[PDB]
RNA sequence: GGGAUAAGUGCUGAAAGCAUCUAAGCAUGAAGCCCCCCUCAAGAUGAGAUUUCCCAACUUCGGUUAUAAGAUCCCUCAAAG
RNA sequence: UUGGCACCUCGAUGUCGGCUCAUCGCAUCCUGGGGCUGUAGUCGGUCCCAAGGGUUGGGCUGUUCGCCCAUUAAAGCGGUACGCGAGCUGGGUUCAGAACGUCGUGAGACAGUUCGGUCCCUAUCCGUCGUGGGCGUAGGAAAUUUGAGAGGAGCUGUCCUU
RNA sequence: AUAUGUUAAGUGGAAAAGGAUGUGGCGUUGCC
């Protein structure tokens, strides 16, 4: 549809090489992002690219503008990262690091383990804020999502893990 | 550690170091040697034949199983070894032993207390329902003809016939059974003995084969 | 969730949608959620 | 009064060789029970087998269409109360291919004496190469 | 302890410029499913494998013989029945 | 379940309930995994997945049912000729005797009650539990083994600490 | 086997009130 009819725009500061089916996007701070895309009809330029559905159908419009999706998150993400800041709320929540590692102190009788893994990056700004710096925002939820899993906020207090501003529930028990 | 072979010789007891009461059984081993070693290329899997018992050497005409055969005195000879009664092989070991033939000593046994063995008897005749599988016998308070029987053998018409596995007389124990976690209490050369926590199936004089702890 | 043999909406925030073959109601008030259409 | 009627001295038996890539499980396993029978053959004798012996090569690539690898469960029972052991088509052929071939091939012979005898003429293997190359086997192409 | 999952929870994602766990892709998730634990099992007629032992005389039979390795008859028994 | 029909059986298919011994369904009682809550916490409600194992001992009665005592993690609901008498008992009921209330002029009957009372069999064939012998497995033998497949096991409490 | 369409559940190869942005057809309107 139009999201599929849009312009990629390459900014040429990255390097896309289209290898036959595959795309393999490279740029100052991402190598070896290459996807596994279907059969679609693109261009195969620099300093832009368009993606073009062979047929028209209900199985054509889908797919046209999911791979513009995806090369399009995969250009961003050598043009910048995508960083998801995960918030503690409530007393004693602590994150310690370790080499490569993010020990979280949250309220159980053990500290939680997170293991970082390629690409990605852990920072952690205060004891209780968790930032996690990647080039693939699949990648970046995926670690984003397994460590806010361990302590999901309570709609009471709201004590727990979260992600930014105010979108939980609120109850009052009392 | 390794496995070995041996021979239950009869239940004792020592006195623990604190001044525990500690039910033994005794166990020989001796004359244990390392007559083959299968490897993955010759055999898909790989493990270590190893011997027991010492059997006598070849005679022209013998009636009992005492003396070797030809065979089997061939079997030996490739290893440099005597006749050996209990051929029996040894897997999940890590083959540092030698096909020609090696020691298999009780001083193995030192490091490792938690051991599994298989037994290979137990010894009962043809047996009866409450015998074999524990059931139940019937009343005498009534004029009951029922007492030591099996009980109903299933369901009437819509059955038709008796299940596989229903439980009946036959020919009870002599199976092999392993007794698991077992543990070693001490070992003794010069006697060649190992002394291990509880009770090994089946009687005096039968084979034993101990090795180190699956779980 | 509510697993009833009539799934429709209860508010106006409340959309249709279907998984696996499962007609399904989300919702933002968890309340008002259902499935098996 | 003239109908010629095959005899073991006639039947001269042949060696076949396909491959079961990019093939339907079933459109492949009836052509080649079809094979096997000797329907294949003007000299064709019901009461004794004029088939030929097959080779079937890379059984790890035969396909099914649909939601097949989920749904069509293999059930079997071991005669004991309660024992009904099942396993997907999908489990089945990346752990043991060349049994769900040869199952799927053999349910389409006749369970007679001479239907088994006509079933054990197929070699399944998953994987490219096979034992059987001083026997000349042919390459046949399904149709 | 390992693998794949149910209900459930998700990450990216369009059809449907937004939204959306799903259509493509990627995860996570039960005393349950397949392994791991214990016993049986090559009559598994698809009858498997490894090590070892024995292997000349007579015929035109083209096959035979007995004997070799080995095992029984018979007898003394029990850890077995 | 109480019924409705009257299709098999009257040259005969033994009726309860319990004992002994099981097997199967899931519409799940316990244990395991979750969504919503008028879910603060410890406890609960109500829905969804799930059949792997487990699911008590007595008083009263012929009791199945039921009520009660003491427990338990829990004391599930159903099918198999309301499983099961070539396995057992036989209290009840449907034998003959004899008595009560009532009905009959009567011989006798129950809307009922009460005391009593012969339960047969050396298993052919299929089925199941064990054990051997013949042949096969392209020479004849001794041992040691792989494991396609099959079976077994699978339950839970209570304390201490954080 | 030939030609033109339907569907995707293995429906086909059991069953109702009722529920639903599943997909094909024709028709008819309101804002572009």
């Amino acid at each position: 549809s139009r999201v599929g009819k849009k312009i990629i725009d390459i900014p040429s500061d990255v390097t896309v090489s289209f290898d036959g089916n595959h795309v393999t996007v490279k740029g100052p701070k991402g190598e070896l992002s290459r996807t596994l895309n279907e059969r679609m009809t693109f261009k195969q330029e620099e300093n832009t690219i368009e993606v073009v559905r062979p047929s028209d159908s209900k199985e054509d419009r889908t797919n046209h503008g999911t791979t513009r999706a995806l090369l399009n998150n995969m250009v961003q993400g050598v043009s910048q990262g995508y960083v998801k800041v995960l918030e503690l709320v409530g007393v004693g929540y602590r994150a310690q690091m370790q080499g490569k590692d993010l020990i979280l102190n949250v309220g159980y009788s053990h500290p939680v383990e997170i293991k970082a893994e390629e690409n990605i990056t852990f920072s952690v700004e205060k004891n209780t804020v968790v930032k996690v710096e990647g080039i693939s925002k699949e990648q970046v939820g995926a670690l984003a999502s397994n460590i806010r899993s361990v302590r999901p906020p309570e709609p009471y207090k709201g004590k727990g893990i979260r992600y930014q501003g105010e979108y939980v529930r609120r109850k009052e028990g009392k | 550690t390794k496995g070995i072979l041996g021979r239950k010789i009869g239940m004792t007891q020592v006195f623990g170091e604190n001044g525990e009461l500690i039910p033994v059984t005794v166990v020989e081993a001796k004359e244990n040697v390392v007559l083959q070693k299968k490897t993955v290329e010759v055999d898909g899997y790989n493990a270590i034949q190893v011997g027991f018992e010492d059997k006598k050497a070849y005679k022209k005409d013998a009636k009992s199983n005492k003396y070797a055969n030809k065979p089997a005195e061939g079997h030996a000879k490739k290893a440099d070894a005597a006749p050996k009664r209990f051929i029996r092989e040894f897997r999940n070991v890590d083959v540092d032993a030698y096909e020609v033939g090696q020691e298999v000593s009780v001083d193995t046994f030192v490091a490792g207390d938690v051991i599994d063995v298989t037994g290979v008897s137990k010894g009962k005749g043809f047996q009866g329902a409450i015998k074999r599988h524990g059931q139940s016998r019937g009343p005498m308070s009534h004029g009951s003809h029922f007492h030591r029987a099996p009980g109903s053998v299933g369901m009437a018409s819509d059955a038709s016939r008796v299940f596989k596995g229903q439980k009946m007389p036959g020919r009870m124990g002599g199976n092999t059974v392993t007794v698991q976690n077992l543990e070693v209490v001490q070992v003794d050369t010069e006697n060649k003995v190992i002394l291990v926590k509880g009770n090994v199936p089946g009687p005096k004089k039968g084979l034993v084969e101990i090795r180190t702890s699956i779980k | 969730m509510k697993v009833r043999p009539s799934v429709k909406p209860i508010c106006e925030k409340c959309k249709v949608i279907k998984r696996k073959g499962k007609v399904m109601v989300i919702c933002e008030n968890p309340k008002h959620k259902q499935r098996q259409g | 009064r003239q109908t010629f009627m095959a005899n073991e001295s006639n039947i001269e038996r042949k060696w076949y060789v396909i491959d079961a890539e990019g093939q339907t499980l079933g459109r492949l396993s009836s052509e080649v029970a079809s094979i096997l029978r000797g329907k294949n053959k003007v000299t064709y004798t019901p009461h004794v087998d004029t088939g030929d012996y097959v080779i079937v090569i890379n059984a790890s690539k035969i396909e099914f269409t649909g939601n097949k690898e989920t749904d069509k469960v293999y059930y079997r029972h071991s005669n004991h109360p309660g024992g009904i052991k099942s396993i997907t088509a999908g489990e089945l052929r990346r752990t043991n291919p060349e049994r769900l071939i040869e199952n799927s091939i053999k349910g389409m012979l006749p369970s007679t004496r001479l239907g088994e005898k006509q079933g054990k003429k197929l070699f399944v293997y998953g994987g490219a190469e096979h034992p059987h190359a001083a026997q000349q086997p042919e390459n046949y192409e399904l149709r």
